[PDB]
């Protein structure tokens, strides 16, 4: 009976961490919305993972800007071809 | 390559600072090369001594001959 | 003394074998001193842009030599440097410096400038046809 | 049931490109290659890992947009984020968000001038990275 | 160099071209001082860390000489330029800068080209 208490608590801690991450991501999304950043939940989550994964913040910022410019160019090309 | 590290040998040399980051990288590369030669020396020495260091009559290729 | 290669005085109380090893190694340092003198002399604008470029290339190679020397200094600080290892490591460096010094001395003796310098470079490149490095 | 684990940059970049362009990775191969080339040689030793500078910049931007209330809200959000120990590279996250931030006024439809000041930030380059 | 910069920074009579030249010199001096500061920080890190790290940051006489070899050339070029520009102003200063632009050294050539373009703008 002893062992089950640890795994349940670990799972609860992981779930709490997930909920906290979700709350943080929601806060970030709200900040972006007030700032009108234009990032979606999936893109924001991917960016969060990338920054958490060690991307250089100057590199990460430049890459994000370049990716955003490329996405805007691709959307403009899709709208011009449509 | 003599021309590869020739940063100050060029026709259209861009104006750069005195930043020696590449110089530190080159220094590290040379240190690695020297350390690699020293490590190779130490490993070869250890192998040759270890061959010479086997127990008397042990390590002979013709076992039993 | 004059436009001669740098000479060294060894303490007379040094081991004769040590003194001979030193005299064997000293040629590299003499080449280095001569190269630095040549670099500093021909670096004047009066020696022309070709000589300036030659000096710059020599400066790059001198930088590489200095890097090597500094790494040797670091190894010495570890107490890990023996005389035989020093000789072995400098042998390629000794040959490189000797080739560079011979080229410098030939250019200086010929006072080669511009197209004459380019011709001399061609002739030296043919002279180093056997030394891939 | 996903546990956070370090995944290769290629996977993250592929997913990011797919979501940004809204197309398959095959349809963004040229853009993926260009981004990969630029990103693959970019390490930031010059970025100062200081949230305070980013927060100050955000506050100044909000004030420029006449959004002082939004600046206060952002400050509270940053405080809450600091309360949570989920993020380790908060300076990087804030820098990324600010860089990708688009001004709703640029509220309005444009921004008055771009007289960037020397204010800026630190260069961190002073350290032997 | 610093004495020259201080001597000319105070001279309002140097005119706009002279002030621009002094400003460019100050910018280059700031870059040089930044490089020197970085090297100093590396040496200080080597001293403070207590470890005989054979890293390029360890204060060797040779490591110092190596890191300052290019700085030595740079400073020599700057000092020669300052000496050559002594007493020249206006179009004469521009002519003096152009004369120094004829240097064969590509690193000196690049530095002088950047300085000349910036001062001439």
């Amino acid at each position: 009976m002893a062992s089950s208490s640890g795994a349940g608590a670990a799972a609860a801690a992981a779930a709490a961490n997930l909920n906290a991450v979700r709350e943080t991501m929601d806060v970030l999304l709200e900040i972006s919305r007030i700032l009108n950043t234009g990032l979606d939940m999936e893109t924001l989550s991917i960016c969060v993972r990338l920054c958490e994964q060690g991307i250089n913040p100057e590199a990460l910022s430049s890459v994000i800007k370049e990716l955003r410019k490329a996405t805007e160019a691709l959307k403009a090309a899709e709208n011009m071809t449509s | 390559d003599y021309f590869l590290n020739n940063k100050h040998v060029g026709r259209n040399v861009p104006y750069s600072g005195y930043d020696c980051d590449d110089l530190s990288v080159f220094e590290m590369d040379v240190q690695s090369l020297i350390s690699r030669e020293e490590c190779l020396c130490h490993s070869m020495i250890q192998e040759t001594l270890q061959v010479m260091e086997a127990a008397p009559g042990t390590g002979l290729p013709t076992v039993g001959l | 003394a004059g436009r001669q290669s740098r000479t060294f005085l060894v303490d007379p109380n040094l081991d004769l074998s040590i003194r001979e090893l030193v005299h064997r190694i000293l040629p590299v340092a003499a080449s280095y001193s001569a190269v630095t003198r040549f670099i500093e002399e021909k670096s004047s604008f009066e020696y022309g842009q070709v000589n300036h470029a030659l000096a710059a290339a020599m400066r790059t190679l001198v930088k590489e030599h200095l890097i090597l020397v500094s790494q040797l200094e670091q190894l010495h600080r570890q107490g890990l440097l023996s005389l035989q290892k020093l000789w072995f490591y400098i042998q390629p460096a000794m040959r490189t410096m000797d080739i560079l010094a011979s080229l410098a001395t030939s250019v200086d003796k010929g006072e080669c400038l511009g197209g004459s310098t380019l011709s001399l470079l061609h002739d030296r490149s043919f002279s180093y046809t056997g030394d891939s490095q | 049931m996903a546990t956070p684990d370090q995944k290769s940059p290629n996977v993250l970049l592929q997913n990011l490109c797919c979501r940004i362009l809204g197309r398959s990775e095959a349809d963004v191969a040229q853009q993926f290659q260009y981004a990969v080339r630029v990103i693959g040689s970019n390490f930031a030793p010059t970025v100062e890992r200081d949230e305070f500078l980013v927060a100050e910049k955000i506050k100044k931007e909000l004030i420029r947009q006449r959004r002082e209330a939004d600046a206060a809200l952002f400050s509270e959000l940053h405080r809450k984020l600091h309360s949570q120990g989920v993020l380790k590279n908060k300076w990087s996250i804030l820098y990324l968000l600010l860089s990708l931030s688009e001004d709703p006024r640029r509220q309005p439809s444009k921004v008055s001038s771009y007289a960037t000041l020397f204010a800026q930030a630190l260069p961190r380059d002073a350290h032997s990275t | 160099i610093r004495r020259y910069t201080d001597q000319r920074s105070l001279d309002r009579s140097f005119g706009l071209v002279g002030q621009s030249f002094c400003a460019a010199l100050h910018q280059e001096l700031r870059e040089y001082y930044r490089l020197l500061s970085v090297l100093h920080s590396q040496l200080q890190l080597e001293d403070d860390q207590g470890v005989n790290l054979g890293l390029e940051s360890s204060l060797t006489l040779r490591r110092l000489l190596v890191w300052t070899y290019d700085p030595k050339i740079r400073l020599k070029t700057l000092a020669a330029l300052v000496d050559h520009c002594q007493g020249r102003k206006g179009g004469e200063l521009a002519s003096a800068v152009h004369a120094y632009t004829k240097t064969g050294d590509p690193y000196m050539r690049s530095l002088v080209q950047h300085i000349l373009s910036l001062v001439s703008h």
